[PDB]
């Protein structure tokens, strides 16, 4: 049992939980995504988890294997989870990439993203860099070189390049070097990201302002909590951080006895995963809100000092906590002075950057980077971290090209012309061949594509197929007094509830409602880094990015039908 | 132009406009700004200025604490100060002149009242925070040049052996 359920833990703990979970909770307003994810949990994670693992026992065949036994007309849906894993393993890496980056640019006693550069004048700092924070323009201009719109792109970078050729290798070595040695690493690699995480929540938790940053996070803001994009997105990260649709989840059940308890284990994989997934956003989010405490703060205190440079007031007469008082006071002191610079004075509110102090998909990468540059030994904990998430991405990569590799070398067709070490050599190049257009100046909009569109909806859709073959097509009284067979207890009404119409009536809802808020709309919209601002803003897609995004959907869904058509024509 | 101005004055032009922010620099612990305060101010300035005629210009300039007129004196501790010649009212030191004195002596006033280049603003004297040096050629490649070489050496022993078992 410690086996499979470590295993299954080490697949779905990655980069889904400890990046993409803050980030997503921080665009759709914290507590507003927080509520829909926890509701997302109890319908679509647990009962289609179970579901997966009782098909990877009942039929103990392979993804391909289990959907053409089932039915031959269904047998796509086999070949599609993995092309929606390919896509996945393409963009991916780009993420440890960055990591690598990050953990090289750590052995330096002036950490670059700790001090911005001078300006040319050898008195002051960059205009750019003093707009944003230091952490941000290493992270947009250091280490992406992000262009200001997707239409404007220059050249591979060759950096970003070789980090993600370096990362590629890594994961090569370790496909080639070992595939059941995980005993000790088991005992290794499961506690680690807890501890880091435990260090970091220690710091995190007694810097200025953490409370601000919990309450941000927990607050459920009812006003954005109708957006049907937030419900969408919670749906399809619970089912990229459970690894569901990717069919490595039925392989990996189809090793196991067929006299074992899947619904201890399904509730078991999912609690730890919403556990860490939530642990790391506290962590992070306290961070976040040092940081937007300290933003407010800067402002306050700049707006005080224009104050008193003009009106000739004392030191530290003017605080914020008389603010607007005196501001009274000076407006009817005299109201021509007033006047000039009434414009120039700025508002400021904690709420305001709150939403708008860090965003976007590097959110992890600056807000711990700012941690980090508030430590005491920066260097020793920029490197345990930056290890911790190296391992998190090596491990998801590991199980991802796992689950892409083994329909390849199950192939006597292949396998009878070329080694598995060749193989797996021509698929990791193809992949860091391909991957390399993330690399480019523009690279950063093509990530953010790929990883809101490449295995986001296709894993819902895919899904949802799945389902209906579990339940309708095969027949769940069947399917049930075979798993009673199997382990002796039958299926709990609760589950056979979820399988059969509750979780498919809710994919299908949010499909329509997605759908229904994207024909309203009629504009798709991207964050562009601007650094004259020094902020994000909003720009409609191109033409020729949304056939992409299109094509990157279509491809894994319509691989289904295809092969029905196929299948049919063959019949005929 | 019929009227006048209550703002132009014959010194207005060579004045350099000094503000001072004790309680920031020196949160609690901070002295008041008293006469006495003043006087230091002035030696210092005329100080710098024996120095710079002295080490620039090779010439011996007996200048005194008299010799610093300071005018519009603020609670915000912001002021103009001029200095003039020795003992002669009629002659001042032209701005520029005064300008380099003090950039060649600022770290001196600086040390007098334990201000640091942001609580004494000298409103046309801009400091130099100092060129940031950089390391030999770059760590960061050197880092992943041996990891790149240890990864390869790796991949390359491990297919040798399998092509090898087999
Ligand atoms: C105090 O400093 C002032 C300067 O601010 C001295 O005034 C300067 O005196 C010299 C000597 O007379 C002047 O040069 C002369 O100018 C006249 C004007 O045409 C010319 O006829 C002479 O041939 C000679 O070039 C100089 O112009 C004058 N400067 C100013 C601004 O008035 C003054 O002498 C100093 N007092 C003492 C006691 O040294
Ligand atoms: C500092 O550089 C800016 C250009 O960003 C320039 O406008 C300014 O005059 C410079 N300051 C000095 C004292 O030369
Ligand atoms: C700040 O608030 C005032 C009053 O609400 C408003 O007139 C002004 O446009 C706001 N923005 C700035 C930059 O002053
Ligand atoms: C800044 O530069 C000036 C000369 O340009 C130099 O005198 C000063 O000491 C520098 N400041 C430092 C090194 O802190
Ligand atoms: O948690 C992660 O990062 C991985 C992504 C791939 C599916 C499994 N979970």
């Amino acid at each position: 049992s410690l086996q499979f359920v470590f295993a299954c833990i080490s697949y779905a703990v990655g980069l889904g939980n400890v990046w993409r979970f803050p980030y997503l909770c921080q665009m759709y307003g914290g507590g507003s995504f927080l509520v829909p994810y926890i509701i997302m949990l109890i319908v679509e994670g647990m009962p289609l988890l179970y579901l997966e693992l009782a098909v990877g026992q009942r039929m103990r065949q392979g993804s391909i294997g289990a959907w053409r036994t089932i039915s031959p007309y269904l047998s796509g849906v086999g070949v599609a989870s993995v092309v929606v894993s390919f896509f996945l393993s393409m963009y991916y890496n780009v993420i440890n990439a960055w990591a690598f980056w990050y953990l090289f640019h750590s052995f330096q006693d002036p950490l670059p993203w700790s001090v911005c550069p001078l300006n040319g004048n050898h008195t002051g700092y960059d205009e750019e860099c003093e707009k944003a924070s230091s952490t941000q323009y290493f992270w947009y201009r250091k280490t992406l070189n992000i262009s200001p719109s997707l239409q404007e792109n220059g050249g591979v970078q060759w950096e970003p390049a070789l980090c993600l050729l370096l990362a590629w290798l890594v994961v090569y070595l370790c496909i080639l070097r070992g595939t059941e040695s995980t005993g000790k690493v088991v005992y290794f690699t499961a506690s680690l990201p807890y501890c880091v995480l435990i260090i970091y929540l220690i710091r995190g938790l007694t810097l200025h302002g953490a409370t601000n940053g919990l309450m941000y996070m927990f607050t459920p803001k009812i006003e954005q909590l109708a957006n049907p994009k937030a419900w969408i997105n919670a749906a399809t990260q619970i089912f990229f951080s459970l690894g569901l649709g990717f069919g490595s989840l039925i392989a990996f059940a189809s090793y196991n006895e067929p006299s074992n308890n899947c619904q201890k284990h399904a509730i078991i994989v999912s609690l730890i995963n919403s556990f860490t997934s939530i642990f790391a956003s506290i962590v992070t989010f306290s961070i976040y809100g040092f940081k937007a405490t300290f933003n407010y703060e800067n402002c306050l205190k700049k707006v005080s000092l224009l104050l008193t440079n003009t009106f000739d007031l004392e030191d530290g007469f003017l605080t914020a906590s008389n603010l607007e008082q005196v501001k009274g006071y000076l407006a009817s002191a005299y109201p021509s002075k007033y006047s000039e610079m009434f414009p120039q004075i700025k508002n400021c509110s904690l709420e305001s950057e709150l939403d708008t102090a860090v965003q976007g998909t590097g959110l992890a990468f600056i807000v711990y980077t700012e941690a980090i540059k508030n430590m005491e030994v920066s260097q020793l904990w920029s490197v345990l971290y930056f290890f911790m998430l190296l391992m998190l991405g090596i491990g998801s990569m590991l199980g991802n090209t796992a689950a892409i590799l083994t329909p390849l070398t199950d192939s006597k067709i292949i396998s009878s012309h070329l080694p598995k070490e060749a193989i797996s050599g021509l698929v990791c190049l193809v992949n860091c061949a391909i991957g390399m257009v993330f690399t480019m100046e523009a690279g950063n909009y093509w990530f953010d594509i790929f990883n809101d569109y490449a295995a986001t909806l296709s894993l819902l859709l895919i899904v949802l197929v799945e389902t209906i073959a579990v339940c309708y097509v095969y027949g769940l009284r069947r399917f049930e007094s075979d798993l009673k067979a199997m382990t002796g207890r039958a299926v709990s009404w609760y589950w056979k509830v979820m399988w059969a119409g509750v979780s498919p009536l809710l994919i299908v809802s949010l499909f329509v409602f997605y759908l229904s808020d994207y024909i309203l709309t009629g504009t798709l919209k991207y964050q562009a880094w601007d650094a004259s601002q020094g902020q994000l803003v909003t720009k409609d897609y191109p033409a020729y990015a949304l056939a992409v995004i299109g094509l990157l959907v279509a491809s894994s869904t319509m691989c289904i039908p295809l092969a029905a058509l196929g299948t049919f024509v063959q019949r005929r | 132009f019929v009227g006048w101005s209550t703002d132009w004055s014959p010194y207005a032009d060579q004045s350099i406009k000094v503000r001072i922010s004790l309680k920031s620099a020196l949160g609690d612990k901070a002295y008041e700004w008293n006469d006495n305060e003043m006087y230091l101010f002035r030696s210092s300035v005329a100080y710098a200025m024996r120095q710079y005629f002295l080490k620039v210009k090779n010439q011996m300039i007996l200048f005194g604490e008299e010799d610093v007129r300071v005018a519009n004196l603020k609670p915000r501790i912001s002021f103009n100060f001029f200095v003039t010649a020795p003992k002669n009212v009629s002659d001042i030191i032209p701005r520029t002149e005064v300008e380099k004195a003090i950039r060649m002596s600022r770290s001196r006033i600086n040390d007098a009242f334990r201000l640091n280049d942001n609580s004494l603003e000298f409103l046309g004297i801009q400091p130099t925070l100092g060129p940031p040096n950089q390391p030999p050629v770059s760590i960061w490649l050197i880092v992943f040049g041996v990891v790149m070489g240890v990864i390869v050496v790796g991949i390359v022993i491990l297919i040798f052996t399998g092509i090898r078992d087999r």
